[PDB]
Formats: structure tokens, C-alpha cells, sequence
């Protein structure tokens, strides 16, 4: 059922996610030694194997669904903040 | 595989739906808009189906499959379950194991395939194994595509009391058919696509015999020879007498290597010679 | 070839109540080799608002703060001129009021903080780069 | 597996006779200032005056070395001097160690024999700059598993690069009986050749 | 300075790490003897003419010249004692006897060293127990079990089994054998623990 | 070391068996074993245990320490206290290991047994790293690890030790 | 010394010269008397082998017991043959009274390790050489083994009054204690003679 969620509604389902991956990763790696004690935040990237779409692909019934495309990248913007 | 490259290449709905020709392709387009699988994910993998899908698939393909002329679609078998993801059917490990044992680009002598494969039975190995399942579809995709050729192109010879054909080297992916092993299932599978195809109705009692070359160098070929096709055939061979007795009157060059009679090597230039006399034997 | 040193270090040779009180403690500075005091009055003999201070002193003097103020830069700095403007009275009253606010620059070397414009990312917000 | 080089004593009282790392590693030149003339030898840099700024072997500096300085005086490269060493108190933890090397322990421990007057400080930034870079080797190493570890291993000497492939070998090595991979018989040394 | 041709000995050993016998360096090593006696010559000359003549302000090229063969005594036995190591492990590894890979880069003296440790190792093991002690040389790894499956990888001529019940080893072709003499076999590459 | 001889030593640990053949007395010159009663529970050690259950002679069976309750009892023990907390046995690894391997069918509940015992790992390794970096830190001289077993000593001692005595050359290259 | 207890102290004499940095004490006893229950247990098996699953228990206990014994053995001719000037001599100049660390049959092996070395040395460099350098001593090119080595251990004597001292300076040596069953972090240097003397073991 998760993995359906995941590809149904990622953007309210990915925060459980990410907030289960602080919560496991303070029962493994405690007691941290000694200049590090407050837990951190996981970025949880994901992979997956399956066939990908195309941009000429992207109906507006795919908005807010997880999608996978190919392409190239062709510009980079400069990191800011947020 | 997904679900849609797995009916284009079953030698069972690859022939009733007669998936070589374009008047009849339509007919796979019809047999999935019945069921409501969208042509989008039906083209996908079928683990990444969405799961409101794939809830009753196993009946509502039985069901849809009656409107059509295809009432034996569910067979029984069994199926295996190791750990979180392994899921085995009894037919996959089939075509993977009959598959790494007859790849065709060769790595030294006869005996280091059979290693191989007999290595990826055992559940320490499921990365041969879940290898020797890329072989198997680059089989079954390149099989469609030869029984494609000697269907739009009429090369089922009706030379008498039995059918009869023959491979050009030219045509892409026919080195792969040259073992003596991997060919009596293209031919297995030749005939059942053929017998739905034909409009007769002696050729659709016939049995086939097939040649494709084995050697370049020596100049020869590969013969087989497969019973009359039914769907309740008593599966009662009869051509490791024919091709004897023949090879006996003609008086050629002949080898009867395998365990199994059916499959012989016979010189290039000895195959008229040879299958003459054999039309006259068989009579 | 990395600068981990405004001097280059090959051939030079050729509440907030704690901060504040242990500045000023810092810019005593007599009692040791009297480094600063022969700063301060430098400057005043020159007219100037800011002074140059050496963190690599801070760090022989005083590690907890020398750590702390290369990573709160804020509340140190506004800890840091105060402390000053008072060491400043503590010699010339007179001139430290010529003057609305003095300032103090840092030099010395920073230990991860010697960054390219490239590697200047969001994890140094509010801390001293150089 | 049984090949046991001879180890490296340049960190203690004297290197090892045998060794090849030491070996190795006192060829590396060191600034010296003669007090004499260098009658029949002057070739090289014939004689050669006294007070000239000169670059020798280490392991040649060792002899011609004695308590009045006879012969010749010593000056600590730069790496060792007042400078660097307040660069390795900021923070150790970036410095290049291979480029300024590569054996900063091997020869910083050496430089001892030279009875100059600021030891009782060089022998206070090795050991606080080895114990500085710990916290760093002892958990890039033991924590690197199937990764490109050529990376993590660009700034080291060659007193850190022993260590970081002990963390290795004991990592590879409990990852590989987890695996119940650990109980088939392999070749041990003939899989080098291949 | 001096002393630039041993370090030419050392520099290449330092560059196999592994512990593979490289060849041996004849060229080098008579090179850097020859410059031993040379200087060794060019030093006594002027020490005896230290004694006649006064010519006291030479002692430094004397230890100039006195230390700098000491380097290159050390830097020609280390190197012949180094390579004296990585062949020891051939006895540990390989086996009592080496194909001709290897017996073709030792040099020809290296053999005798071999063969005599080879033969007092061989009179040690055989002097622990009663009857012909214990060959202290298999035994690498704890056992695991009492059976091993193996399988050839190479020919090979007729393997024995002690009760005279030969067995042939084809290639790809694997046998059921007691551990208790596949590991000879293994450890050089013959066979393979397949069963693991 | 290294982990196949301390797996080595784990094999003398005794454990119990449900033999399926009849035999008489053996004399092991490291003690005494039987007799085997079909369907009659027997103590052995544990590299005869598991070298019956390959040939499909017998049927394991777990011992005392591992339960699913108990241990959901040591897991939080080990959590609140802040120093190396005394273990069912000393080779609880190893037996969790071979023994959840081999007869993974005759233990009830052994992927959670499996957590668990996972769980404890995960954090007396962390202890050790919080202890192996004071030392250094504070330069200390000497160091009590209280119920450390040989597995976790063995996992990262080989390293440690070798990075210590670097440390103490550094810190006595002066007195001559 | 019940045949049930030889184990128990070989396993015992096994991982202490897998971990001390020097060559131990020589157990001449144990090792001639396992190769007995050895020596006869192969025989009490190859007389009535007409039985096929208690010869199977007692061969893997032989091979458990033989391959112990073996590695053990062979843990020692490491630390001859990379020591080997520094044990002859300390076996030449023994004190009467004080168990040796080199069997009879090592010694012989050593002597001619060192034999084989020196006369393989002298024909290859020593010989063309200067005829004042053509002699080497190896008292100084085979570095001393290195007792300054950190080690885990476990005590099973209780013990008090042990002396550490963390460095150079004599005054910042506090004394400590050893409980029972312990397990410690110290120099090998400082607890010598202790696992001579079985008060400790290097696990």
C-alpha cells in the first residue's frame, strides 16, 4: 500500500518518510560521541527501475504524481538559499 | 516482462490472435480496451502496474479470452516464495535454466554452459539466475521475428506427405537457431503458429520438417522432424526411422550424434539426395 | 597550492556578559608581552575607527571563545566593539567620544572558513569567512 | 598474507636498518650551513667556504653532525617552522599532508637529533596534529564500504595511509562473514599474478 | 648528492607492495659495488696522505666519503635481504615445488638459500610427533566441514588417492572429495571450492 | 585475529538437540556425549549441532536467552545505561547467526529474535567508538571495558591498538 | 591433566602467542602431549572403521584439534624468523633456572635459518666489497622486538598494585587494581611477567 501512496500523493507522503528516517537514524548511531549531539535531517533521495515517460508525455492528469523522465541537462542556475 | 510484450510473444496468443499481420493486430488492441487496462500501463513493467489494477487480472483475462476462441488459458502450476521480493512461477525458472544452457555466443568447448546452468539452481545464485532471465526474453523476441518471416513470406513448403522449410543466413538472428538443441523448439513452435495460419485443411495435419545450416566449413546442415500437430496429439514421433532408412538408401553422409534420433547432420549437397528418397520412404 | 593564511606561512620570515568580560580580558594584553596596548594607543595616534586583531592569539588565549566567535559571528561582534569602546575609554576618555562606534577587522587563520565564492554554501550563514 | 615487510621505526629513537620506508624516507633533503671549508670535494655544489647555505640528505646530516657543530648547523625547513605551526592549530583537518611529505611523522620525529632549541615545540605539534586528524581517519575508514576510497585517502602521509588500510581490512573482512563468504577456500596469492 | 644508483634498487621495490618477486637487478648492483670501490680507493689515498703531509683540514672528506658507502652498504642489503622475503612466502603459498615463472627471475644463488629452507623447514615439521609429525603447511583455515565439493580447472596429469584409487581431472568436470587433500590443490589454482 | 576463528571458538558453546538415530556413548577427547535416544533431547556443542542439521539428522532447538521478551528487555537495558551492559552469553553473535541460518524453521519468531539482536549490536558499537575516542581525545593511558565480548573487540581493536602505539611514539620523542 | 583439560589450556596457549609482540614462554609438554591423543586416536579408528557415522564425530574433532595445534605452531616460526639474532642470543646467555623460549627442535631450525642467511649474504655483496666492511652485524640491521604495544586482556587472578605510566614524567604514574574476569586496555610492557605467569590472557 506505501508504494502506491508514494505514487499517488509524494508530496504529503515523502515527509512521514523523511521524519521515519530521523527517527531511525538516532536509535542507530546514538550515543554520538561528543561534538555532535543534535540529531540531523535525512534528505531521502529514491531510485526506482522502471520504464521512463517523455516530457511530450506530461498530461495535466500526471500533476502531482511521481513521474521519471530522460533528457539533458542544458543550464544550471547558481545555489541560493531557501 | 510487462504485460503487453508478454501476449506479443507467448507462442499461444502470438498465433490465435495472429500477431504477424497487421489486419490482426487490431484484435490485441480490442482484447485489451475490453478488460479497461489503459494502453499506458499495459506497456510498463508489470511489478510498477498500479494495484487497482492487477487485483482480478488472472479471471478478467480468462473471461475476455472466451469472447475470442481461447478457453485454455489457465493452466496449473506452482510457484515459490523465498524472502521479500522472489517470486518464482515454475515456468520462469524454466525458460531461464533452458537459456543459459543454449546462449549462443560460445566461450570454449561443450561443457562450460552446462556449468553455468547447473550452477543457477541453487538459491545461493539468484544472480545467475535472475541473469538467465535476460537471455530468455532476447530469445523469445527474437523468435516472433522468425516466425514472422516464414509466414509473410510462404516458406512452408508442401512437399508431399509432410511440410517442409529451410533459413537463409542472411536474415538477422538466424546463427542464434544453429544449435542442434535450441532448434526443435522453433519448429515446435512454427508448427502451432502455422496450423492456426493455413487455410487448407490437409496441410493442417501435416507434420513439419525443418533444415537450418550448422556448419559453413563442412558444409552442412541440421534436420529435424516433429509429429503432426493437434491439440490432443499423442506426442508419438516417427522420423528417427524415416531419416535412417533414408540416409540407408541414398547411401549419403549422416551422423545421429544426440541421444534423441529426430536430429541429424547432413551434408549440403547430400539434402535433395537425401530428402527424395525420403518423400518416396514415407510415401 | 592553498592559502590557509591572509601572511602567507611560507617565507614570513625572510549572557552576553561573558563574551564582553573576557574581550576586555583579551585586550588587557599587558601582562604577558603587552601586544595590544601597543595597538590601541597605535591607533590613536593615527586617528582610526577599527582595529586588526590576530585570532590565532585568541585561540593560544582563550580556545572557547576563539570557537565561539568564529560561529555566532553576530552576537560576538556586538560583544567585541563594545568591550573595545570601553578599553578605549580606559586610556582616553576624551578621544572615545570623537567617535560615534569604533569597529575591529580579524585576521589570522581560519580553519575550514578559507572559502572561494564557489565553495561559500549555506552552511556558513552567520559565521566569519574569509 | 605472509609477506611481512620489515616495519618503519622512524617515529622512535632510530630508524631501522632494513626498512624500506626509512630508507626512503631520510634521502629527503634538509637545509644546512657549513663551518668549515670542504677541501677536495667542492664538485658537487676544489673546496667550498665556510658559512654557505647548503641542501643535504638527511641520512648524510647525520654524521656530520655533533654537539659543537664541527662541521656544519641545521635549520628546520619551513613546514616545521613557526609559521605552519599555528596553520596546524587552526584546524589539522585540512591540511595537504601528502604534498607536504609525504612523511611528516617519519621526518618530523627525526629532526629531534638536531638538539635545536624549539623541540619542546615541535614535539607538541605532531602530537597535537596527529591527535587532531584522528576523528577523521578512524571514521572514513571504518565507514567507507564499496566506495571509490581513492578520494578519501588524497591528503595522507604515509603514517595515516597504514592505518586507513587496517580500517579497510577489517570492515571488508566482518561485511565478508556476514555474507557467509568467509568459509570458501581461495587462492591466496596466485589471484595477484592473474 | 651520491648514492643515486642504489636508489635505483629500492625505488622499484617500493612500487610492488603486493609481494611479487621481481626480477633481479645483476646491472644495478654491480654498478653501485663498482662506485663502493671507487670511492673506497679515492678516500684511502688521501687518508694515508693525511699521515704524510699534514693534511688535517681533509678529515671532513673523510666522513663525506666514510658515511656515504655506509649508505650504500645499507641500501645493497636491504634490497638483497627484502627480496629475500618475498621469496620465503613461496614455500608458505605455492608449495614445495614452483613453476618456472618464478624460478626464472631469482637469481641463480637464490635458488640454494631456497633449497636449503625448504629442507631444514622440511626436517623441523617432520621431528614434532612420533610417527613423521605433523605437516604443519595445509591447515589455513579453520574446518568446516568434513566433505568438499570440488571442481578442475586446468588438466592435470592423475591425481592420487592414498588407498591407490587414482582419479583423472578433466576439465569442468567436479568430484566429492575429502578436504583433507583439496587444499594442496586449491591454494594454487588448480581446482575450486565451488559448494562453498 | 579475524572473524573465522572467532566464529571458531563460538562452535564450543552447548546447545540442545532432538536426535532422529540411535546411537551409544562417544568418548570426545574433549568430554563426553550421549546417548542419542530417537526423539529424546541431548546437549551438545554446537559444531556437531549444526554439521547433524545439514545432514537432516536432528532438530534444533533455541535456547533460554533467546526470546522475543527478554530480549525486547535487554534492547532498552542496553539503551539506558551508559556503559557496556553484561550479555546472555559471550558469542550472542554468532549463535544468532549460524543458529538463525541453519534451523531458522525450528525457531518460532526468528525475524524478530533476528532485530533484535541487531539492535543490541548496533548499539555496543556505538559505546565503543564514544570509549575509543576519549582515550585519544584526553590521552589517557589506561582504559576498563567492562563486558566487552571478543566479536566487538575484534571488529575494530586491529586498528586501534595500532593507532595507539603511534601515539604513545609521539608522546614520549623527547625525554632523551 | 585429564586429556578434557589439554584443550582447554592449548586453545589458552594459542591466543596469547597469536597477540604478544614477543616470542612467549615454550610449552614442550603440551605439544608432545597432544600429539598423542592424536597418535592414538588415529588408531582406534583405522582398526574398527567398520562403523560410518562415529568415525565421522571423532575425525572432525581430530581435524578441529589438529588444525589448533597446527596454526599455533606455525605462529611461532614467524617470530623466530623475523627475530632470529635477538632469540639465539637471549637462549645463548639463559640464566639456569628459567624456562627457555625455544624448543630443542626450533633451536636447531633457528641455528640454521641464521647458518643459511649469513652464508647466503656473504657471496652476493659482502664479499665485493672494501675489505673492512665485508662484516655486517645483525644485533643492528634485525630491529628488537617492540614491547611498547597496546593490548585488550582478560584477568583471572585477582590483582592489585599494578603500576602504570602513561608517560615519561615518574610523578603521574597512579597506581591501579584488577578485579576477576576483567577486561583492560594496557601496555604489554606493564603485565610482562603476568601472562608467564597465567594471572592474565590476551584475548
Amino acid at each position: 500500500d506505501l508504494a502506491d501512496y508514494l505514487y499517488k500523493q509524494p508530496a504529503e507522503h515523502l515527509q512521514l518518510l523523511e521524519e521515519a528516517a530521523k527517527e531511525v537514524a538516532d536509535e542507530v548511531t546514538r550515543p554520538r560521541p561528543s561534538g555532535e549531539e543534535v540529531l540531523q535531517d535525512i534528505q531521502v533521495m529514491l531510485k526506482s527501475d522502471a520504464s521512463p515517460s517523455s516530457i511530450r508525455s506530461l498530461k495535466s492528469d500526471m500533476m502531482s504524481h511521481l513521474v521519471k523522465i530522460p533528457g539533458i541537462i542544458i543550464a544550471a542556475s547558481a545555489v541560493r538559499a531557501k | 516482462w510487462s504485460l503487453h510484450d508478454s501476449l506479443c510473444n507467448t507462442s499461444y496468443t502470438a498465433a490465435r490472435f495472429k500477431l504477424w499481420s497487421v489486419h490482426g493486430q487490431k484484435r490485441l488492441q480490442e482484447f485489451l480496451a475490453d478488460m479497461g487496462l489503459p494502453l499506458k500501463q499495459v506497456k510498463q513493467k508489470f511489478q510498477a502496474m498500479d494495484i487497482s489494477l492487477k487485483e482480478n487480472l488472472r479471471e478478467m483475462i480468462e473471461q475476455s479470452a472466451n469472447k475470442f476462441g481461447m478457453k485454455d488459458m489457465r493452466v496449473q502450476t506452482f510457484s515459490i516464495h523465498f524472502g521479500f521480493k522472489h517470486k518464482f512461477l515454475a515456468s520462469d525458472v524454466v525458460f531461464a535454466t533452458m537459456s543459459l544452457m543454449e546462449s549462443p555466443e560460445k566461450d570454449g568447448s561443450g561443457t562450460d554452459h552446462f556449468i553455468q546452468a547447473l550452477d543457477s539452481l541453487s538459491r545461493s545464485n539468484l544472480d545467475k539466475l535472475y541473469h538467465g532471465l535476460e537471455l530468455a526474453k532476447k530469445q523469445l523476441r527474437a523468435t516472433q521475428q522468425t516466425i514472422a518471416s516464414c509466414l509473410c513470406t510462404n516458406l512452408v513448403i508442401s512437399q508431399g506427405p509432410f511440410l517442409y522449410c529451410s533459413l537463409m543466413e542472411g536474415t538477422p538472428d538466424v546463427m542464434l537457431f544453429s544449435r542442434p538443441a535450441s532448434l526443435s523448439l522453433l519448429s515446435k513452435h512454427l508448427l502451432k503458429s502455422f496450423v492456426c495460419s493455413t487455410k487448407n485443411r490437409r496441410c493442417k495435419l501435416l507434420p513439419l520438417v525443418m533444415a537450418a545450416p550448422l556448419s559453413m566449413e563442412h558444409g552442412t546442415v541440421t534436420v529435424v522432424g516433429i509429429p503432426p500437430e493437434t491439440d490432443s496429439s499423442d506426442r508419438k514421433n516417427f522420423f528417427g526411422r524415416a531419416f535412417e532408412k533414408a540416409a540407408e538408401s541414398t547411401s549419403s553422409r549422416m551422423l545421429h550424434n544426440h541421444f534423441d534420433l529426430s536430429v541429424i547432420e547432413l551434408k549440403a549437397e547430400d539434402r535433395s539426395k537425401f530428402l527424395d528418397a525420403l518423400i518416396s520412404l514415407l510415401s | 597550492m592553498l592559502p590557509r593564511s591572509p601572511p602567507l606561512p611560507r617565507g614570513n620570515l625572510w549572557e552576553l556578559r561573558e563574551a564582553q568580560r573576557d574581550y576586555l580580558d583579551f585586550l588587557d594584553d599587558e601582562e604577558d608581552q603587552g601586544i595590544y596596548q601597543s595597538k590601541v594607543r597605535e591607533l590613536i595616534s593615527d586617528n582610526q575607527y577599527r582595529l586588526i586583531v590576530n585570532v590565532n592569539d585568541l585561540r593560544r588565549k582563550n580556545e572557547k571563545r576563539a570557537n565561539r566567535l568564529l560561529n555566532n559571528a553576530f552576537e560576538e561582534l556586538v560583544a567585541f566593539q563594545r568591550a573595545l569602546k570601553d578599553f578605549v575609554a580606559s586610556i582616553d576618555a576624551t578621544y572615545a567620544k570623537q567617535y560615534e562606534e569604533f569597529y575591529v577587522g580579524l585576521e589570522g587563520s581560519f580553519g575550514s572558513k578559507h572559502v572561494s565564492p564557489r565553495t561559500l554554501t549555506s552552511c556558513f550563514l552567520s559565521c566569519v569567512v574569509c | 598474507e605472509a609477506y611481512f615487510r620489515v616495519e618503519s621505526g622512524a617515529l622512535g629513537p632510530e630508524e631501522n636498518f632494513l626498512s624500506l620506508d626509512d630508507i626512503l624516507m631520510s634521502h629527503e633533503k634538509l637545509p644546512v650551513r657549513t663551518e668549515t671549508a670542504m677541501p677536495r670535494l667542492g664538485a658537487f655544489f676544489n673546496a667550498v667556504p665556510q658559512g654557505s647555505k647548503l641542501e643535504l640528505p638527511l641520512w648524510l646530516a647525520k654524521g656530520l653532525f655533533d654537539n659543537k657543530r664541527r662541521i656544519l648547523s641545521v635549520e628546520l625547513p619551513k613546514i616545521y617552522q613557526e609559521g605552519w605551526r599555528t596553520v596546524f592549530s587552526a584546524d589539522p583537518n585540512v591540511v595537504d599532508l601528502h604534498k607536504m611529505g609525504p612523511h611528516f611523522y617519519g621526518f618530523g620525529s627525526q629532526l629531534l637529533h638536531f638538539d635545536s632549541p624549539e623541540n619542546a615545540d615541535i614535539s607538541q605539534s605532531l602530537l597535537q596534529t596527529f591527535i587532531g586528524r584522528f576523528r577523521r581517519i578512524m571514521d572514513s575508514s571504518q565507514n567507507a564500504y564499496n566506495e571509490d576510497t581513492s578520494a578519501l585517502v588524497a591528503r595522507l602521509d604515509e603514517m595515516e595511509r597504514g592505518l586507513f588500510q587496517t580500517g579497510q581490512k577489517g570492515l571488508n573482512d566482518f561485511q565478508c562473514w556476514e555474507k557467509g563468504q568467509a568459509s570458501q577456500i581461495t587462492a591466496s596469492n596466485l589471484v595477484q599474478n592473474y | 648528492m651520491f648514492c643515486e644508483k642504489a636508489m635505483e634498487l629500492i625505488r622499484e621495490l617500493h612500487r610492488a607492495p603486493e609481494g611479487q618477486l621481481p626480477a633481479f637487478n645483476e646491472d644495478g648492483l654491480r654498478q653501485v659495488l663498482e662506485e663502493m670501490k671507487a670511492l673506497y680507493e679515492q678516500n684511502q689515498s688521501d687518508v694515508n696522505e693525511a699521515k704524510s703531509g699534514g693534511r688535517s683540514d681533509l678529515i671532513p672528506t673523510i666522513k663525506f666519503r666514510h658515511c656515504s658507502l655506509l649508505r650504500n652498504r645499507r641500501c645493497t642489503v636491504a634490497y638483497l635481504y627484502d627480496r629475500l622475503l618475498r621469496i620465503r612466502a613461496l614455500r608458505w603459498e605455492y608449495g614445495s615445488v614452483l613453476p618456472n615463472a618464478l624460478r626464472f627471475h631469482m637469481a641463480a644463488e637464490e635458488m640454494e638459500w631456497f633449497n636449503n629452507y625448504k629442507r631444514s623447514l622440511a626436517t623441523y615439521m617432520r621431528s614434532l610427533g612420533g610417527d613423521e609429525g605433523l605437516d604443519i603447511t595445509q591447515d589455513m583455515k579453520p574446518p568446516k566441514s568434513l566433505y568438499i565439493e570440488v571442481r578442475c580447472l586446468k588438466d592435470y596429469g592423475e591425481f592420487e588417492v592414498d588407498d591407490g584409487t587414482s582419479v583423472l581431472l578433466k576439465k569442468n568436470s567436479q568430484h566429492f572429495l575429502p578436504r583433507w587433500k583439496c587444499e594442496q590443490l586449491i591454494r594454487q589454482g588448480v581446482l575450486e571450492h565451488i559448494l562453498s | 585475529m579475524d572473524a573465522a576463528e572467532v566464529e571458531f571458538l563460538a562452535e564450543k558453546e552447548l546447545v540442545t538437540i532432538i536426535p532422529n538415530f540411535s546411537l551409544d556413548k562417544i568418548y570426545l577427547i574433549g568430554g563426553d556425549l550421549g546417548p542419542f535416544n530417537p526423539g529424546l533431547p541431548v546437549e551438545v556443542p554446537l559444531w556437531l549441532a549444526i554439521n547433524l542439521k545439514q545432514r537432516q539428522k536432528c532438530r534444533l532447538l533455541p535456547p533460554e536467552w533467546m526470546d522475543v521478551e527478554k530480549l525486547e528487555k535487554m534492547r532498552d537495558h542496553e539503551r539506558k545505561e551508559e556503559t557496556f551492559t553484561p550479555m546472555p552469553s559471550p558469542y550472542y553473535m554468532e549463535l544468532t547467526k549460524l543458529l538463525l541460518n541453519h534451523a531458522s524453521d525450528n525457531i518460532p519468531k526468528a525475524d524478530e529474535i533476528r532485530t533484535l539482536v541487531k539492535d543490541m549490536w548496533d548499539t555496543r558499537i556505538a559505546k565503543l567508538r564514544v570509549s575509543a575516542d576519549s582515550f585519544v581525545r584526553q590521552q589517557e593511558a589506561h582504559a576498563k571495558l567492562d563486558n566487552l565480548t571478543l566479536m566487538e573487540i575484534n571488529t575494530s581493536g586491529t586498528f586501534l591498538t595500532q593507532a595507539l602505539n603511534h601515539m604513545y611514539k609521539l608522546r614520549t620523542n623527547l625525554q632523551p | 591433566l585429564t586429556p578434557a583439560e589439554l584443550i582447554e589450556r592449548l586453545e589458552q596457549a594459542w591466543m596469547n602467542e597469536k597477540f604478544a609482540p614477543e616470542l612467549l614462554e615454550s610449552k614442550p609438554e603440551i605439544v608432545e602431549c597432544v600429539m598423542e591423543q592424536l597418535e592414538h586416536m588415529e588408531e582406534n579408528l583405522r582398526r574398527a572403521k567398520r562403523e560410518d557415522l562415529k568415525v565421522s564425530i571423532h575425525q572432525m574433532e581430530m581435524e578441529r584439534i589438529r588444525y589448533v595445534l597446527s596454526s599455533y605452531l606455525r605462529c611461532r616460526l614467524m617470530k623466530i624468523e623475523k627475530f632470529f639474532p635477538h632469540v639465539l642470543e637471549k637462549e645463548k646467555t639463559r640464566p639456569e633456572g628459567e624456562p627457555s623460549s625455544l624448543s630443542p627442535e626450533e633451536l636447531a631450525f633457528a641455528r640454521e635459518f641464521m647458518a643459511n642467511t649469513e652464508s647466503y649474504l656473504k657471496n652476493v655483496a659482502l664479499k665485493h666489497m672494501p675489505p673492512n666492511l665485508q662484516k655486517v652485524d645483525l644485533f643492528r640491521a634485525v630491529p628488537k622486538p617492540d614491547l611498547d604495544s597496546y593490548v585488550f586482556l582478560r584477568v583471572r587472578e585477582r590483582q592489585e598494585n599494578i603500576l602504570v605510566e602513561p608517560d615519561t614524567d615518574e610523578q603521574r604514574d597512579y597506581v591501579i587494581d584488577l578485579e576477576k574476569g576483567s577486561q583492560h586496555l594496557i601496555r604489554y610492557k606493564t603485565i610482562a611477567p603476568l601472562v608467564a605467569s597465567g594471572a592474565v590472557q590476551l584475548i
